[PDB]
């Protein structure tokens, strides 16, 4: 029962937000949990090479599973934290993961959306163009973020 | 009047240094993001390398 | 004692499923979400209400 | 005369954009009542 | 009329207000600071 319940958590980490920072504390207990586990029934079960337990060969399936759910978690981290300043969104990223994807998921995409005087437009035009720039930033951030959501 | 000129003026040079610093930050983390890069290329090659030149011989005797 | 370490291990099994729930609920936003008008309905005004939140 | 223009629609865009900001973080700290609700 | 001493008045406040948030910016990172140093 306690390797049932571990084995109950192993899948949680695709539901976990990127944001919250926690996907590897998850991760790494369940798979050094399991393993506890399996060491424990090694020490109680005769060392014969005859055949293997139902309940070992389990759990070492379910390691395996878990190793491989921390690679995934380490890759859609990477993802997640992806700005204009260090990355570029290719084409097809857009293309699969932005558009076709959600829609076979069932997720939807929403996609929310005297000098003073010429100092002073010039300062106000400035002003609108940092802007402008930044919401163009964040926008891209957020497509990073939905991209690491699909996968 | 000047109090409005000298405010708008004050905001953009305000602006103006925020971007140059995050320019500089945004530096750094390229730089951090490179070291990484460059130290996964090493370990990933060390890895593979010791793991089939230091587990090979069990299979030869096995 | 083992009954009941065997029950309270339950249910923190459930409390760590409800808290990976209740993260994914907190770290929503326009950009990627939206929430339905029931969600509102029920977890604005009436749920609070039976809890003493206001 | 264009320069006045430009100022005027750089400051329109300016409180837009902060008017569009308010409401997502409006949604935002709603989606956090409801996990504090839960 | 009205209109510009409003206008002057809140670009004014603007104005205070960023200067205030970069003085606490400042402390702050000197309170950082004095952390690496130690
Ligand atoms: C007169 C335009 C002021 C804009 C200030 C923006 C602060 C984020």
């Amino acid at each position: 029962i306690p390797c049932v319940l571990i084995t109950s958590l192993a899948i949680l980490v695709f539901y976990l937000p990127s944001d919250c920072g926690e996907k590897m504390t998850l991760c790494i207990s369940v798979l050094l949990a399991l393993t506890v586990f399996l060491l424990l029934i090694s020490k109680i079960v005769p060392p014969t090479s005859l055949d293997v337990p139902l309940v070992g060969k389990y759990l070492m399936f379910t390691m395996v599973l878990v190793t491989f759910s921390i690679v995934t978690s380490v890759c859609v981290l990477n993802v997640h934290h992806r700005s204009p300043t260090t990355h570029t969104m290719a084409p097809w990223v857009k293309v699969v993961f932005l558009e076709k994807l959600p829609a076979l998921l069932f997720m939807q995409q929403p996609r929310h959306h005297g000098c003073g005087l010429r100092e002073a437009v010039d300062g106000v035009r400035f002003i609108a163009d940092h802007m402008r720039s930044e919401d163009d930033d964040q926008s891209v951030s957020e497509d990073w973020k939905y991209v690491a959501m699909v996968i | 009047l000047t109090r409005a000129v000298e405010g708008v003026q004050y905001i953009a040079d305000h602006l103006k240094a925020e971007d140059t610093d995050f320019s500089v930050k945004e530096d750094w983390k390229y730089v951090a993001m490179v070291i990484d890069r460059i130290f996964l290329w090493m370990f990933i090659i060390v890895c593979l390398l010791g793991t089939v030149g230091l587990f090979l011989p069990p299979w030869l005797a096995g």
